[PDB]
């Protein structure tokens, strides 16, 4: 790679720089050299690697669905699928980088639960963002890959972690989520946010100072979603 | 800092 | 280059495209390719190649300004931000260069109407000045000659061939006037340039027609806008 020659903490500043200048594609691609400089990454370099890439796939997503959505107005000539496509090989080929990086470097055995969880979900938030894309057998094998990561991860939280965890209850809503616009399954979707809210409700108790603003956050987005679904 | 931004919500 | 295969129409409704999905990189490349084709554009083709570069320079040129801003609060330990401020400043001069590249390949041109002749020649004015901002010494001064001698031959041409209240004429003016006094330090020639322009569009005011009787006003309230603030 072209960051081998930096040091690890030189990667770290300019990610910093990056994220300051709104230059997403530049912080992802020192955050990755930092990931391969082989150690495990602090919780704040973490959410600078999810940060950096969660907007690049963020921007071609959001440039597919206008494109997808302008194609479909066509019910023609080839040009708008065209420009469909390559913005899709795009997308499929930052979410197969992240993939790769999460494969490669951060999965692992051992570790805390927070980071084992934030992990997997991760990954089963870009196979979920490649089911949105695919198409047949390809589409059947991401969705199964998306299912069983957020299973993993969903796993390790019911079994680590309160209730009331915000990165607990961050994967409960995505998982949800790719339940409803993915597999196709608006029961597992309403199911899985409502026992998820009402379990952080009867173990309020568990609430901590350190989470009370970002888990109320993520408790009103369950809740919203449940309200759009019944 | 970057937590709630990091977990990149649905 | 990359769009060599592609059909001239289908380059043009591909910048489209990509304007509507806010992919500037894209936009510009479609219109890059478009004019490699060697035909002249029309004014909505004219108005897609610069909206796309303008997106592209602007991103770019906001960056350099938020890195050079936290580089002299390293006033007040580390080569890291002024690392990254080149990396960036080389990007932004490498889409300069581009533009200029286009300008003096395909674009300019003895022929065609003089409000594409005048265009094309303000853009080049346009992306000197930005590559002026970013330069030093010798470089610099050479940058500033070259954008002077753009802005001013596009003068020439509108002062001959467009009427005192034309909007390009009168925009030509407002940039130039502003490039005198932020960038070649000639207050003089800023002051000189916006008074002449707004006296003589005054004396020609009663010819406003309503199709531009109002993007004209606006331009000429900003020549008094800055004559008071250079006074
Ligand atoms: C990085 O590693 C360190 N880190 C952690 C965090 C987030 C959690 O840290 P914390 O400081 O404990 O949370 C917190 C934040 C903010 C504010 O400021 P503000 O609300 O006045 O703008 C506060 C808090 C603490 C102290 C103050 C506050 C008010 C309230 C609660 C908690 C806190 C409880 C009662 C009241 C409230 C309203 C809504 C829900 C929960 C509570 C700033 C920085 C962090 C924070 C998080 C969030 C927001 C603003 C702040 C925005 C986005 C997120 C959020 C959730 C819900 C509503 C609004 C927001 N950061 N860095
Ligand atoms: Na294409
Ligand atoms: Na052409
Ligand atoms: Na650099």
């Amino acid at each position: 790679g072209a960051m081998g020659s930096m040091e690890r903490a030189s990667l770290i500043q300019k990610a910093k720089l990056a994220e300051q200048a709104e230059r997403y594609e530049d912080m992802a691609a020192f955050m990755k050299g930092a990931v391969e400089k082989g150690e495990e990454l602090s919780c704040e370099e973490r959410n600078l690697l999810s940060v950096a890439y969660k907007n690049v796939v963020g921007g071609q997503r959001a440039a597919w669905r206008v494109l997808s959505s302008i194609e479909q107005k066509s019910n023609k000539g080839p040009e708008v699928r065209e420009y469909r496509e390559k913005v899709e090989t795009e997308l499929q080929g930052v979410c197969d980088t992240v993939l790769g990086l999460l494969d490669s470097h951060l999965i692992k055995e051992a570790g805390d639960a927070e980071s084992r969880v934030f992990y997997l979900k991760m990954k089963g938030d870009y196979y979920r963002y490649l089911a949105e894309v695919a198409t047949g057998d390809d589409k059947k094998r991401i969705i199964d890959s998306a299912r069983s990561a957020y299973q993993e991860a969903m796993d390790i939280s019911k079994k680590e972690m309160p209730p009331t965890n915000p990165i607990r209850l961050g994967l409960a809503l995505n998982f949800s989520v790719f339940h409803y616009e993915i597999a196709n399954s608006p029961e597992e979707a309403i199911s899985l946010a409502k026992t998820t809210f009402d379990e952080a409700m009867a173990d309020l108790h568990t609430l901590s100072e350190d989470s009370y603003k970002d888990s109320t956050l993520i408790m009103q987005l369950l809740r919203d979603n449940l309200t759009l679904w019944t | 800092q970057g937590l709630l931004d990091a977990l990149d919500l649905a």
